[PDB]
C-alpha cells in the first residue's frame, strides 16, 4: 500500500519562508499526480495545487499561485511545497494526497499523509 | 467553481432505518459525448482519511456493501441507504470530478448520527 | 539493463527506444499506445479527436 510522509512541525516568522516535504512510496511515483491542501484547524481543506511528476506540468491556485512553489525529486519519490512570505493567516495544517485514478477515470484522493501544522 | 449543494445538513436514526442524503450541483455534471456523471460520493470518518465510496453517481466501490445506493443524474444527485449501520456513521461529501468544470469543490456536507 | 536491449549505431545513439504515447483527453494524460523498438501497439484505452468520432 502506498504511503505518503510528510515533514515536522514549523514555526515559522511572518514574512518568512518555509518548504515542505513530502515522501511517496508504494506506488508509481512518475505516473500520478499529488495534491498540497491547505486545512486550517477546524475548517474544511483548501486546494493549493497539483502537479505531475512524469511532465512537471504545475498548476496553482489563484490565490496561491503568488505564494506557493512546487517541486519534486524523482530520485527520492518525495513531492515538495515551499510557501513563502508566510503571514499568520498561514497557521494551519498542509496536506499531500495521491489521487486516485482507476480505469483512466479519477475518483478521487485515495492516498494520504499525516499532515504537517505550520505555526 | 461549481457549487455543489448538500442536503441534509445532518440527520440522526435508529440502527435499521433508511436514510437519503441529497447532492445538488449548480452545473450539470453530466457530459453528453459519453453521458457519464462526473460526481462521486465519499465517506468520511473522525481521524481517518476519506475513503472513496460511489464514483459516477450511482457506482459502488468494491468495498462498499450493497445497502449504500447512490442515485441523482445531471444537477441533482442522491446517496440512499436501505439499511443503515452503526459503522456507517461518518461525515459523508459529494465532489465533482469534471475535469473542463475546475478546480475540484465540495458540498457542504451531511453528518449521519445513530 | 532495465531498459532492455542497450545498443549502439554508427551515430553511438540508442536503438530499440520503446515510447509512451499519450492523449490530452480533458487536460488529462491518459496512455493510448505503446510503442516497441518497430512497431506501435494502442492500448485498450480510447483516443478522443478534437472533433466528433474515434476514428
Amino acid at each position: 500500500q502506498g504511503q505518503m510522509q510528510q515533514s515536522g512541525a514549523e514555526l515559522v516568522k511572518p514574512g518568512a519562508s518555509v518548504k515542505l516535504s513530502c515522501k511517496t512510496s508504494g506506488f508509481s511515483f512518475s505516473t500520478s499526480y499529488i495534491n498540497w491542501l491547505k486545512q486550517k484547524p477546524g475548517q474544511s481543506l483548501e486546494w493549493i495545487a497539483w502537479i505531475y511528476a512524469g511532465t512537471d506540468g504545475t498548476s496553482y491556485n489563484q490565490k496561491f499561485t503568488d505564494k506557493a512553489q512546487l517541486t519534486v525529486d524523482t530520485s527520492s519519490s518525495t513531492a515538495y511545497m515551499q510557501f513563502s512570505s508566510l503571514t499568520t493567516d498561514d497557521s494551519a495544517i498542509y496536506y499531500c494526497a495521491r489521487e486516485g485514478i482507476y480505469y483512466g477515470n479519477y475518483a478521487g484522493f485515495t492516498y494520504w499523509g499525516q499532515g504537517t501544522l505550520v505555526t | 467553481d461549481i457549487v455543489m449543494t448538500q442536503s441534509p445538513s445532518s440527520l440522526a436514526v435508529t440502527a435499521g432505518e433508511k436514510v437519503t442524503m441529497r447532492c445538488k450541483s449548480s452545473q450539470s455534471l453530466l457530459w453528453s459525448v459519453n453521458q457519464n456523471n462526473y460526481l462521486s460520493w465519499y465517506q468520511q470518518k473522525q481521524g481517518q482519511p476519506p475513503k472513496l465510496l460511489i464514483y459516477g453517481a450511482s457506482i459502488r466501490e468494491s468495498w462498499v456493501p450493497d445497502r449504500f445506493t447512490g442515485s441523482g443524474s445531471g444537477t441533482d444527485f442522491t446517496l440512499t441507504i436501505s439499511n443503515v449501520h452503526a459503522e456507517d456513521l461518518a461525515v459523508y461529501y459529494c465532489q465533482h470530478n469534471h475535469g473542463s468544470f475546475l478546480p475540484y469543490t465540495f458540498g457542504g456536507g451531511t453528518k449521519l448520527e445513530i | 539493463g532495465v531498459t532492455g536491449r542497450v545498443e549502439f549505431n554508427e551515430d553511438g545513439d540508442r536503438k530499440f527506444a520503446n515510447y509512451s504515447i499519450m492523449n490530452l483527453q480533458n487536460r488529462k494524460l491518459v496512455q493510448v499506445g505503446i510503442y516497441n523498438g518497430t512497431h506501435v501497439i494502442p492500448n485498450d484505452r480510447k483516443i478522443i479527436w478534437p472533433g466528433g468520432e474515434t476514428e
